[PDB]
RNA sequence: CGCGACCUCAGAUCAGACGUGGCGACCCGCUGAAUUUAAGCAUAUUAGUCAGCGGAGGAAAAGAAACUAACCAGGAUUCCCUCAGUAACGGCGAGUGAACAGGGAAGAGCCCAGCGCCGAAUCCCCGCCCCGCGGCGGGGCGCGGGAAAUGUGGCGUACGGAAGACCCACUCCCCGGCGCCGGGGGGCCCAAGUCCUUCUGAUCGAGGCCCAGCCCGUGGACGGUGUGAGGCCGGUAGCGGCCCCCGGCGCGCCGGGCCCGGGUCUUCCCGGAGUCGGGUUGCUUGGGAAUGCAGCCCAAAGCGGGUGGUAAACUCCAUCUAAGGCUAAAUACCGGCACGAGACCGAUAGUCAACAAGUACCGUAAGGGAAAGUUGAAAAGAACUUUGAAGAGAGAGUUCAAGAGGGCGUGAAACCGUUAAGAGGUAAACGGGUGGGGUCCGCGCAGUCCGCCCGGAGGAUUCAACCCGGCGGCGCGGUCCGGCCGUGCCGGCGGGGCGGAUCUCCCGCUCCCGUCGGCGGGGGACCGCCCCCCGGCCGGCGA
RNA sequence: GACCCGUCUUGAAACACGGACCAAGGAGUCUAACACGUGCGCGAGUCGGGGGCUACGAAAGCCGCCGUGGCGCAAUGAAGGUGAAGGCCGGCGGCGCGCCGCCGGCCGAGGUGGGAUCCCGAGGCCUUCCAGUCCGCCGAGGGCGCACCACCGGCCCGUCUCGCCCGCCGCGCCGGGGAGGUGGAGCACGAGCGCACGUGUUAGGACCCGAAAGAUGGUGAACUAUGCCUGGGCA
RNA sequence: GAAAGACUAAUCGAACCAUCUAGUAGCUGGUUCCCUCCAAAGUUUCCCUCAGGAUAGCUGGCGCUCUCCG
RNA sequence: CGCGGACGCUACGCCGCGACGAGUAGGAGGGCCGCUGCGGUGAGCCUUGAAGCCUAGGGCGCGGGCCCGGGUGGAGCCGCCGCAGGUGCAGAUCUUGGUGGUAGUAGCAAAUAUUCAAACGAGAACUUUGAAGGCCGAAGUGGAGAAGGGUUCCAUGUGAACAGCAGUUGAACAUGGGUCAGUCGGUCCUGAGAGAUGGGCGAGCGCCGUUCCGAAGGGACGGGCGAUGGCCUCCGUUGCC
RNA sequence: CGACUCUUAGCGGUGGAUCACUCGGCUCGUGCGUCGAUGAAGAACGCAGCUAGCUGCGAGAAUUAAUGUGAAUUGCAGGUUGAUCAUCGACACUUCGAACGCACUUGCGGCCCCGGGUUCCUCCCGGGGCUACGCCUGUCUGAGCGUCGCU
């Protein structure tokens, strides 16, 4: 249960502060889970997404075992778009799907150096719980 | 609030006019020029008895009740009948004042105090527990009161080792205290019998907090136990006992029915 | 008529400083009504209340006695319980209505004027330099200037105080610039299945993982995801970690400041003035031959003055020092920023207002003041053909669904349109009773079953009885050996705890000529109940 | 067979009133006090409501040298004030055997009439005719007699009438005592306290809707009423 | 106001807007589910009482002491 | 000899015997009648389809009402022992919405009046051009302004809305365009009157009052001193007297 | 054989009740308890590439600097040495308003000081600074046979 007491467990203060919430937060809230491939490597559970990275489909119409490309993410909406999923309309002209990130596994990332600062820290502070 | 409905200005129309004599708005140009403001019958306007805050909420009740329903519901945590009518699945536990060695408060891990309930073969209640966790009816949806379930077995100590960041995660179990002891999560909603898990340096301790009939209670005041009102509650082994059934008159127990009128000519 | 000086008084775009208006939930000062009740109504009540006016604060006000009580006496203010709906007022009708004592929260106390003594022992501002300076300060210098003898500072205030002697005692105190040792806000971070066959438009649902009961469980609150999730993400748990910032307070020095106290005896000094009080008129309060406040005239006093709840004199006792001042905590909070929860309402409800609401709109104004939620998971929001001047159609096409088509979930009745049936000259409608015609069900259309005997044919792995092995029940055994218990008990060389308005050598004080003696902190024995090991009677073992 | 429903009314089908039609909303509630019934605990006592101590939980549990305090156990008078049986017996004082009075031994908390239940128990309850134990029964009459009701007495306080003795650091306009009628919300071997529910009367907006008015504080002479300033018009 | 109680923002024998306010009424209308049991009064005295309330009456509910002499 | 004997009794239950039943205002009791919500509990039901609606479908109960089958619909719901309440409608000239009869009817009648041909056009009793016939008849149905309105003025397109019939037309809609000053006016003076300071009242926000209980001249003037600089000639520019 | 009128059912219209949802309100409670002459509250007028409204800001105008984060904003076009979203401590802040030169037409001025036509010399334009009432300690300048007396 939670016991701090300045912490709401309402329902409308969470769905507020959710359709409401800025920017730099529906960075984090728009994450996705990384493949055993690499949870055996890094030691790691899940990572914020990219537009630049490599995606195979879980559940959904179009789930498989294809890897797709992600084309640009739609932060808005809570959602991003992919190369490859895509469907006609009247005309014949293509458009997007939309797909929610927490469906989505990861099997190839877009490193920097922003991204390995951060990478090795959630196994840093991962490791200390282990240390118990 | 006080506010509600008298946050307008109105008066009435008077006789005349064909109209009904009710409180009316003062003028305007809109829809709501002449529409009924006051009154509980109105479209908006106030209720019946806007309800104020210093009803009576509390009640009190005396000390020697409580005590004597407390007495009166340990009473009923002891029979194996009064326990498998309330709900609980009770089937195989050996011994229904089940108490165990002091070496349970020094557990810390929650794994490790399953393998407990599961040799006390209690498991299947807490499996009663997952097979009834359902959503409610109505309103309380949103009024965060989503999900309820099914009250389990509780558990008694004497005193804080370590044992309950090992309980408090199994759904059902509550904790309690001798010296601090409730009545609301021993009689659930009202009922009687709660299945309980005693411990020793706890069940060693009611016969110095309740006292016996020739002995009172040393930690508290001056409290002796209620007094029965009959002893042999069995009147069937008192009927048919050689007492009674001698100094009786004769049964009678012959239908007399009524009879026909047959005519006499 | 001169130069001169203190006094009174003006001007300045003089130098540097200040206040003015707003919010108004809680607060202090004034001003202040009527509906209403009395079955009428005028004193009363409604009320020291709404409205009106002026002032503040994070809390305001009050406040260290000109006090209560008559006791063996308490001892600042505020706040809660209580006294109390009581003593008392009142066309003695309706009705209004206090305090003291007692138990509790909180606990904190003080300074000036006068009387007198120290050679104005006093401040503020300008000048120069050094240090620090986002709260303008300290030390050094100013033949550099100003206010104060119509009184600036020190000691000192009613619990008495001072001074001068004679004895006894003295070695820390306060800030300010810092160095230095270990409450607060923000940031980023931390467990575990998308495992099997399968339903679906899409699974979070249904089932399965034993001989460690899928995995973590100091984490099963909640929320998101194409219905319903401990294990998909975010999140919660934990004296869990890390990175910043500001302090609270502890220690070293380096600076300046201030030389102060007891006890015992001699001599000196000691208090607030158009106010107290008295008469009167008016409002007021429970205050009644007048509680307080305010106005007019009169107007004091030092072994004095006020109070001591019935006016007045003569008396005795008791208790306090008016007319001048400061002060934190305990208490209050429909406004304000920032937060958690709820036996509440769920769009004609709840604030007027879930949405471009105090907006549209009326009135010259003061002011009055609404209606209005919902496609679908995703716009994939209907290409193209065709008739028509176009609106709107007819095929086609998207989705699980247009039987969800841009005010699109559900789609109620009144009401209207059309279809099918059954009728029709005393307005229609109903009640009681049958009869006819329709819709439908019988999943009706050859109508019971269960026991038991006789008879007919069939077949088993087939009875009664003995033999071993296991369980269970009653036992009045007229009374098997063992057990525990007693809202049952007698005596005990027992080994012990709670009480007591039963009784009386030690520690202490005071008193007494190391001795008495009242007061107690203590023993120790006497009882009664309870516990505890050994010993005996009866007893149930059907809580 | 049969007038259309609601409503005041002695009297509705009425030539009495409100009502065209459907959906939603709509009217005896909330505190304080008191009275009586009823359910629960403790019981001559009861009650911690205010105060303290140790996620649900703003809950629950405790405290007795925290029981102060509230109601109750004791009434009456305007008040100063007073404040609830006595019978028998010893030697006994005067007087006129009795009272009263200083002292000792026993006794003792009323009486009559009804009264549910209770006890004694003359007499008998068969089974082949006579003894006799228990168990209750039955049972004429005869006894203790609860609760209560009627009545007689007695005691306590207030007040009037008649009249006698006793007490004492204070000796008096001191203090105390008796018998007899009258007034009292009183005793006469307790019955209350705290909680919860119900009806009823009330005070509060008080079952909901309804006036003609009354008061405080503010906004209007752009229409019209009159005086002003300044200009304009009448073949 | 050369006067009629005229006019004063369609309002005058005391304007309009907000507040005390949901002002008072012995006076008119309305007052929301079924069954079962019992069942009346419009009379008395007093009231600035005669459309109204107090009182006695009639009525219902809960029980009680006895019977199973009155 | 043989191993045999129905049902019952949720004691708040079951069974039997007798007499009785009207009923307004009003009183009481039982309600396995009903609505919305909370503690308990049903190892409840539910996308192989819950609530809610519809029904010439089948039935139970004295009744309040409930239950089932058959259709639509698409995500949350009910029963029992207990607790609490903003808890049950036909009416109040009731409140808010919504639709009928009356009805394709009342009505589109003040100021004398319209015809013929052509063009654009899907389309013309009203639109434009021409041809006649008539009215206002100089105190005008004409030409310009002030008060007020505020983009209506101009052009090109539109035709689903508005112009109480129609419409190619519009003061309607949508895109765009437009208002030029030394002399025209505002600005500048005072009028009836409004309104500050000195001063007076007033508990007070403020009020009467406007020359009245007031030290009300900030400026010119001519001359002299100290100043400065302008090509310091001629003078400016300031200070005092 | 019809038409009208009444009756019930199936289908379809008008209408927006019911059921189910909820970024809203109501009440209680905790911790804080902070405005303005250094120009508040309030109002007015402006600002977006395509823009009306609320909303956000002030001629630096749908935001600038810094730090923190470290790859988008979005209806359509565009063009890692740190985009965008937050925090906010450094800059700026148009006209009315206690409102401040005198007025409310935004109209009339004055005193200093710089730039220009010019050549401090007047006027001429532009730019900046000041010019409200009330009061306090000071400095300066003055009045008074009512002072009050000296020289
Ligand atoms: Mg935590
Ligand atoms: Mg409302
Ligand atoms: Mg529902
Ligand atoms: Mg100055
Ligand atoms: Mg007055
Ligand atoms: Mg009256
Ligand atoms: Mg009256
Ligand atoms: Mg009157
Ligand atoms: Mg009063
Ligand atoms: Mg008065
Ligand atoms: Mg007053
Ligand atoms: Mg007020
Ligand atoms: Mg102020
Ligand atoms: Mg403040
Ligand atoms: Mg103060
Ligand atoms: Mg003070
Ligand atoms: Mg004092
Ligand atoms: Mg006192
Ligand atoms: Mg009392
Ligand atoms: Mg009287
Ligand atoms: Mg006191
Ligand atoms: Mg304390
Ligand atoms: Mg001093
Ligand atoms: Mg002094
Ligand atoms: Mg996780
Ligand atoms: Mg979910
Ligand atoms: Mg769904
Ligand atoms: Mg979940
Ligand atoms: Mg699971
Ligand atoms: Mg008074
Ligand atoms: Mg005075
Ligand atoms: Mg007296
Ligand atoms: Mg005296
Ligand atoms: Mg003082
Ligand atoms: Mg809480
Ligand atoms: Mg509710
Ligand atoms: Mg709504
Ligand atoms: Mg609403
Ligand atoms: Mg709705
Ligand atoms: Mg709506
Ligand atoms: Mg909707
Ligand atoms: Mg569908
Ligand atoms: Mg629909
Ligand atoms: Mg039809
Ligand atoms: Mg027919
Ligand atoms: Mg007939
Ligand atoms: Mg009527
Ligand atoms: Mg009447
Ligand atoms: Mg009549
Ligand atoms: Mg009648
Ligand atoms: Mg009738
Ligand atoms: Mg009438
Ligand atoms: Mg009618
Ligand atoms: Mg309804
Ligand atoms: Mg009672
Ligand atoms: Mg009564
Ligand atoms: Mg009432
Ligand atoms: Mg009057
Ligand atoms: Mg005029
Ligand atoms: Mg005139
Ligand atoms: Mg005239
Ligand atoms: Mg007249
Ligand atoms: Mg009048
Ligand atoms: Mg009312
Ligand atoms: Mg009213
Ligand atoms: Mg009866
Ligand atoms: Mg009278
Ligand atoms: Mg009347
Ligand atoms: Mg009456
Ligand atoms: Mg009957
Ligand atoms: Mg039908
Ligand atoms: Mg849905
Ligand atoms: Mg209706
Ligand atoms: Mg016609
Ligand atoms: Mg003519
Ligand atoms: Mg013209
Ligand atoms: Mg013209
Ligand atoms: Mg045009
Ligand atoms: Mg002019
Ligand atoms: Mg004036
Ligand atoms: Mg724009
Ligand atoms: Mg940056
Ligand atoms: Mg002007």
């Amino acid at each position: 249960m939670k016991f701090n007491p300045f912490v709401t467990s309402d329902r409308s203060k969470n769905r507020k502060r959710h359709f409401n919430a800025p920017s730099h937060i529906r960075r984090k809230i728009m994450s996705s889970p990384l493949s055993k491939e690499l949870r055996q490597k890094y030691n790691v559970r899940s990572m914020p997404i990219r537009k630049d990275d490599e995606v195979q489909v879980v559940r959904g119409h179009y789930k498989g075992q294809q890897i797709g490309k992600v084309v640009q993410v739609y932060r808005k909406k809570y959602v991003i778009y992919i190369e490859r999923v895509q469907r006609e309309k009247a005309n014949g002209t293509t458009v997007h799907v939309g797909i929610h990130p927490s469906k989505v596994v990861i099997t190839r990332l877009k490193l920097d150096k922003d991204r390995k600062k951060i990478l090795e820290r959630k196994a840093k502070s991962r490791q200390v719980g282990k240390e118990k | 609030s006080e506010l509600a409905g008298h946050q307008t200005s109105a008066e009435s129309w008077g006789t005349g006019r064909a109209v009904a004599r009710i409180p009316r708005v003062r003028g305007g140009g809109t829809h709501r020029s002449g529409q009924g403001a006051f009154g509980n019958m109105c479209r908006g306007g106030r209720m019946f008895a806007p309800t104020k805050t210093w009803r009576r909420w509390h009640r009190r009740v005396n000390t020697t009740q409580k005590r004597y329903a407390i007495c009166s519901a340990l009473a009923a945590s002891a029979l194996p009948a009064l326990v498998m009518s309330k709900g609980h699945r009770i089937e195989e536990v050996p011994e229904l004042p089940l108490v165990v060695e002091d070496k349970v408060e020094g557990y810390k891990k929650t794994k490790e105090a399953v393998l407990l309930l599961k040799k006390l073969k209690a498991w299947n209640d807490i499996k009663k527990v997952y097979a009834s966790q359902r959503m409610r009816a109505g309103k309380g949806k949103m009024r965060n009161r989503r999900r309820i379930q099914r009250r389990g077995p509780c558990v008694i100590y004497n005193e804080d080792n370590g044992i309950v960041k090992a309980f408090r995660n199994i759904p059902g179990i509550t904790l309690l205290n001798v010296t601090k002891l409730n009545i609301l999560k021993l009689a659930p909603g009202g009922h009687v019998g709660r299945f309980c898990i005693w411990t020793e340096s706890a069940f060693r301790k009611l016969d110095d907090l309740y006292g016996t009939w020739r002995k009172a209670a040393s930690l508290k005041s001056n409290y002796n136990l209620p007094m029965h009102k009959m002893l042999n509650t069995d009147l069937s082994r008192i009927l048919k006992s050689p007492e009674i059934q001698r100094a009786l008159r004769a049964p009678r127990k012959k239908i007399h029915r009524r009879v026909l009128k047959k005519n006499p000519l």
